[PDB]
């Protein structure tokens, strides 16, 4: 059961942006879809809910059109619409498939979620820098390489290493503002005898701006 | 006990004669059931045919409406009124009657007079079901059968009268698990032990199944589609939904019965006001079959729309009053025709309503007025004619939507319990008690 | 809408602890579901109907409450435990959700692992000039990096960020990057980042020379 | 009569509240031993797949733990029935109509404890027993219970709340509220004579111990099978061979399980030790088998779905199919607490599917699935054997849920009732009780 | 319910290539689907079907690994890949949703069909020819004029006159093949005060050959 | 396997009438189906179990038979009846068509409206010589097209191509083409082109000179 949702980013105060979310895995009509956010560093809150026919579609206190959650069981995939968006708009947003136990529903499986970001700032893609250690290095046990990250906006992004296979040590710190441009660096520890003798990969993405960057971190010449 | 081990060690060894025979006899039912529902379903065509041809001119087809409708619903009540009065209503009083060994099985009469009869009405478009012409045209194919095959002994009399009544009402409703939980739930001797044998009921039933799926597969007679389930916590609202349909199934009952008794004023049993007075409600019914459909005709066809939550709350208090009406109209009337398919729509009609009412009350039940509607679609033969558990399987038979079962059988129940509480009785055996009585009296 | 309000906003534990968390409502409400949300993953239904374990859950934890007071507890708590847990209730429409309640793990003392990166040749070919120096799994969390250019201090320019606590191992991890321009870069020599950490009252040295 | 009959339709229907409410808690108290019952089972076999772990490493040690704890487990069933109620053996299905005749006692204070307690010991062991058994019966005798509790007295409320308790026992254990309801009205009542059973008072106790069931076994069908093709026409006639077949082997089967229960009274000749260490035999057995070949030991139900799918080889089919025949009889005749109802519906399901393979390749023109023919085979040895057909028509129904076999189903269910009465079998749980009420005569 | 299938056109000798059929309008599960096909000029014959879980593939009695008939119910899409392909193979291939009514299956459903074509022969784009009446037609009531459309391989050439705006007097006849090239002429007739004083245009396509002509009929000098 | 064998593979009927085709079996078959396939388009499920119809096929049309012998018919067949008719059967497997049977619009004959043309300067502009000839709307498809170059018989380099049955006439339509080398072409003056058909004793001749 996976519920991927896309479409966030970044959109400027009072305009609008419709997020999507494709499930599969299971059978997408049966099921109740909501979609629920969270505010950097804050809580949950739900923003509503669509039965598998659309013929009840809830909302949270909200307003107009304000939120416009819509549904095609045809491509398994659920939308939410905002419209004049402001700064409290600006959060993760997940798709949830509905259940319950007794009754008393729940939010069952829930998407990774797409960020939004109300900015009048500008799409931009990070730039990736490799950290090598100085070729003044005690080749130690193991070694701590890294990549950095920055001036791009908005979040997120998604730093992994090797495509992933290298996911033991590994750390990617979380993203410092600065000038309306995120940085971030991520770095990750390997056998002494891995590096440089093999190839370590730092994979770097950014949805908002289509980038997907692979710096290979290399010994310094 | 030493009786008992005899009995034992001789349980279900049905006659072979009797069970070949059920085959026949449902075999024969179940093609006179298609012949009957093609026919009606060839009328109601012809009908329509008449309007398109006078379309134009509003005042015009609404009279063609009317006097088609009246012409059919007059030729019925008169075959009935002249050459069979117990082909009369539903016709299921009768036939438990017959099982009871307190009534007749003319089947040399009743069997062209409910055929042809039903088919005047409810070609016509009048608020009858299919049940009461096949399941009575049932056993008297069952009766046919023991007379032409001089078969003898109670056992294959009440067996092939039971099986020609359940594959009566299995090739109605393409429901073979109703027919049989009928017979043995609400058709049979209610009192006293009887000789039919389930076994035979089964044969017969299958067979008319299989020759109703014959003529009519892949079109069911009620799609509604895989409903959403429901909740533990949600089942305590198909209890009040069936104390709703508890206490209003005893006072559609009186009026049934009272509107049987206020309807023979009309005519004080004159064939020709009878006639006349028949020829009007049917006339009143192919009327309201154009300028308000959900109002008249069988109802099978706004069911799947009720239960989509397609109506307005407004629309279905409409719909629900009108037929409570048109039913009443044409059943009391004595017209050749079933009350039983006419409550079924009722019980949805209700049902989506209280559905309707539930969604908003409870939006954190996510419920779907649909599901109150097959609840409730069996729940008034449940508080009317007081056979639950044949309500609950036939709704099951033609919603398919098993996940129900609780709150199915909850506001079924819920429905036999203060239908009982408040004083109604089984309308088939009030209607037989009624016809008996007035027999020795 | 019904207000949840989760107990202690923050809490830590040693492994092994019992623990407790609550879940208050503003008004009546029955059968709340709780979800355990770990840094960088979306929220997981964890105890659902105030006492039902979700297939996957670990039988330490367990649910309950009734009315206005709710409680997940964890008896004996697990260092893979650590985590955000919010609460939830749809008993009452519509569904909302408390503040959470965050777990934090109380481990043994863990020192830094320092980790200093001279800027990459393919930033200083852009004018930008950071050096990274990265502050691996330590415990406690509390933690000083001080950055000194030719042996004297440095704090403008110094971003820090903090990982959260680590999952498996309980650990935080630190990044400080010194950012300036390649011009400015250039004019020194000695880049040196210094950690102070309760694991140890000499910090912990880390550098290099662009010589 | 015609008079009395007036009289009596105009007050049919009119079950005194006292019986309806007391169906209510017996319905309740019913399902939630069911519960208990199911859990209890579930536990016991949880622990004893737990021991296997812990000597996963010394195959013999492994075979031997597996053996012993499954004897342990039937020896302590068989006991607690061969010491303080011989009646709570077998299914308890027979007794319980024997009580609906008035022609045996519901000891209730000796049963429930030894029916629940035994039959979680047989049970629990891996035996290829199924719930049903322990749960009607207990089911009845939870109804006499209240019915001696609340000394309601009447033939109505005996044979009632009797009755109720059975259909609530079925309810519960597989799920099925109709099949509960069926199975009383067409299976347990007396089948002679009228009876005071009110069906408004056992609808209440099968609703409610379903709902009981349903508040413990939320979300996971007994028997998830999805939902299979439909069934052409034409294809119907292969479901009336399939009945014909399972109607010869009805008798057949009745004949090894009523043979089978006298063969075994020899090895022990009634002696309680001889019996208990024949029992703690079958049931180390099973237990064994619920290791090496699992699919030829326990209750059935997970071989079901399986089966359906047409995951199982022809060959496996076969191997399975009499090694539960085999398994089936020594667990069930031996007199061990436990049902052979579910039994019945895993033989009756892997027979369905090897007969529908054969079909799938003698006719692709048909585009058959197997699994259509499984769930049409999966009632009707319950069909040809206890000759319940419609009970198990619609129990099949409600834990398969695939109403569009409706008609594959009846066909093979009533062929086989058909021919398990031209080849002289007989409803097995009459016979039993047939026998049982003639061993309480044939002794004086 | 529509059935579109793709993936045909030009495969050499020998070789294979992978039909597709897209379905919609219907679930796909619940249904048997097949592939039928019918030689140039020819009567329709099956190829295989697919029961609705794979667990069931029949084809007609050919070589052992001809076809391989594959679904993807995720996608609501058939499959059907030919192998070792031949001249035999070509031929238009139509998927087909079977169902039946007493038993007796048939094709419920038929698609368009997309037509492969076996050779070796090279694709090739045509040469349009304006077809104008000779310096001594006798201007009749109606003028027949036209376009010879020759030297393209493979089929098919679209031919319309005047962008279908002149729908009425036309004649495109099949196509003859030689020496590995097709040809085929299109005939257009009109009122003889339509033209020349109008502009008749003769539009070719082969889309096999990325060619898009149009050839302007001017009378002969 | 079963082959079905269409017997009238060709037929011609002028609307309003009862035309019928017949499906022999090589077995024995029961409930086959007919499927309706007019020019350029796909098949379409037209009878089925050997007489139901597909919804949406007019009730002029109706087919029966069983054992090894079917047939299809049509009561007063209309203009839009004109197209292919396939049985197919699978009450054996494989299932199997049969040969079809083309379905034409019998009418009034017509002579042909014979058009010759001359290479287009632009092919002989290539050393081809195409000499088009059309033999548009008559009726029936019988005819024979013979050229003559400078007098003399030609049969080489001929190619012709009949279109299938117009639906706007019922009429057919052919055309001859005479390729030549620009070399061939042009030793020759006279280029005739004679159509023989039903509707006339004397031929149909159009021709033109180089000169
Ligand atoms: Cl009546
Ligand atoms: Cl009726
Ligand atoms: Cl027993
Ligand atoms: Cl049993």
């Amino acid at each position: 059961v996976r519920l991927l949702e896309s479409g966030g980013g970044l959109v400027q105060p009072g305009g609008s942006l419709k997020l999507s979310c494709a499930a599969s895995g299971f059978d997408y009509s049966r099921y109740w879809m909501s979609w629920v956010r969270q505010a950097p560093g804050k809580g949950l809150k739900w923003i509503g809910e669509i039965n598998p026919v659309s013929s009840t579609i809830n909302y949270t206190p909200s307003l107009k059109d304000k939120f416009i959650i819509s549904r095609d069981n045809a491509k398994d995939t659920l939308y939410l619409q905002i419209s004049k968006v402001r700064s409290e708009d600006t959060a993760l947003y997940y798709c949830a498939r509905l259940y319950y136990g007794y009754g008393y529903w729940y939010f069952d499986v829930w998407g990774a979620g797409t960020t939004v970001t109300v900015s009048s700032a500008k799409t931009t893609p990070p730039s990736v820098y490799p950290l090598a250690p100085g070729s003044a290095a005690a080749a130690a046990s193991m070694v701590t390489l890294g990549c950095l990250v920055k001036g791009y906006f908005p979040e997120p992004v998604t730093v992994t290493w090797n495509s992933g296979s290298l996911a033991a040590g590994v750390h990617t710190f979380p993203a410092v503002l600065q000038a309306a441009l995120y940085t971030l660096s991520s770095s990750v520890t390997v056998p002494s005898s891995s590096w440089p003798s093999e190839t370590v990969t730092c994979n770097v993405a950014h949805p908002a701006s289509s980038t997907k960057v692979d710096k290979k971190i290399v010994p310094r010449a | 006990r030493r009786q008992l081990i005899r009995q034992l060690l001789e349980r279900d060894k049905t006659p072979l004669a009797i069970l070949f025979m059920a085959a026949v006899v449902g075999t024969l039912v179940g093609l006179a059931a298609v012949a009957f529902d093609k026919g009606v379903a060839w009328l109601q065509n012809q009908r329509m045919g008449a309007l398109v041809h006078t379309a134009d001119n509003y005042p015009l087809l609404l009279t063609v409406a009317f006097l088609c409708s009246a012409v059919l619903a007059m030729f019925g009540y008169f075959l009935v009124r002249k050459y069979a009065p117990e082909a009369g209503g539903s016709g299921i009083p009768e036939i438990e009657g017959a099982l009871e060994d307190q009534r007749p099985v003319r089947w040399w009469r009743v069997l062209p007079v409910k055929f042809f009869g039903g088919l005047g009405t409810l070609g016509g478009g009048m608020v009858l079901g299919r049940e009461g012409p096949t399941v009575q045209i049932g056993g008297n194919i069952g009766r046919m059968v023991l007379d032409i095959f001089r078969l003898k002994g109670d056992e294959a009399r009440h067996t092939l009268l039971a099986t020609g009544a359940a594959a009566g009402l299995a090739a109605a409703f393409n429901a073979p698990l109703a027919g049989i939980l009928f017979i043995i739930e609400e058709m049979r001797p209610q009192f006293r032990y009887t000789l039919i044998s389930i076994k035979a009921v089964f044969i017969g039933v299958i067979m008319s199944t299989i020759m109703y799926r014959i003529f009519n597969h892949e079109v069911a007679l009620i799609d509604v589609g895989k409903l959403s389930d429901a909740p533990l916590n949600t089942l305590w609202l198909y209890l009040i939904l069936g104390i709703i349909f508890g206490i209003f199934g005893p006072i559609f009952n009186k009026w049934v019965l009272g509107m049987q008794d206020l309807l023979h004023r009309v005519h004080g049993g004159n064939i020709t006001k009878w006639v006349l007075m028949g020829g009007a409600i049917g006339g009143l019914c192919g009327l309201l079959g154009f300028v308000a459909p959900a109002t008249s005709g069988g109802g099978f066809n706004l069911i799947p729309i009720a239960t989509a939550g397609n109506f307005s709350m407004g629309m279905l208090v409409f719909i629900f009053v009108a037929r409570v009406i048109t039913t009443l109209l044409c059943f009391s009337s004595g017209a050749p025709g079933g009350i039983f398919a006419p409550m079924l729509a009722l019980g949805t009609v209700l049902g989506t309503a209280f559905g309707m009412v539930a969604v908003e009350l409870f939006p954190q039940y996510h419920l779907e007025a649909g599901t109150f509607a097959i609840a409730g679609m069996g729940a008034l033969l449940a508080a009317s004619i007081r056979a639950p558990l044949t309500g609950i399987i036939l709704v099951l038979e033609m919603t398919d939507n098993y996940q129900l079962i609780l709150p199915m059988i909850i506001t079924g129940l819920g429905a036999t319990l203060l239908a009982q509480f408040t004083g109604g009785k089984p309308l088939y055996s009030a209607i037989l008690a009624r016809t008996l009585a007035k027999q020795e009296a | 809408d019904i207000v949840l309000t989760q107990s202690p906003a923050i809490m830590s534990a040693a492994p092994g602890d019992k623990v407790t968390m609550t879940c208050s409502a503003s008004s009546s409400v029955s059968y709340i579901h709780w979800y355990q949300q770990k840094s960088g993953t979306s929220p997981k239904r964890w105890i659902y109907d105030t006492s039902k374990l979700t297939s996957g859950v670990p039988v330490r934890f367990s649910g309950s409450g009734s009315g206005t007071s709710y409680s997940l507890t964890i008896n004996t708590m697990e260092a893979e435990d650590a985590a955000t847990y919010y609460c939830q209730q749809w008993s009452s429409h519509p569904q909302t959700f408390g503040g959470g309640t965050k777990l934090e793990i109380l481990r043994a003392d863990a020192a830094p692992t320092v980790s200093i990166f001279p800027p990459s040749s393919e930033q200083l070919t852009s004018g930008g000039a950071s050096v990274v120096c990265f502050l691996n799994n330590f415990y406690p969390k509390d933690i000083n990096v001080k950055w000194k250019i030719d042996g004297s201090e440095r704090q403008n320019g110094v971003l820090n960020s903090w990982t959260d606590q680590d999952s498996k191992d309980s650990t935080y991890s630190m990044s400080s990057t010194l950012t300036l321009t390649k011009d400015e870069y250039e004019r020194h020599n000695s880049y040196t980042c210094e950690a102070t950490h309760k694991t140890s009252t000499s910090p912990i040295v880390k550098s290099f020379n662009r010589a």
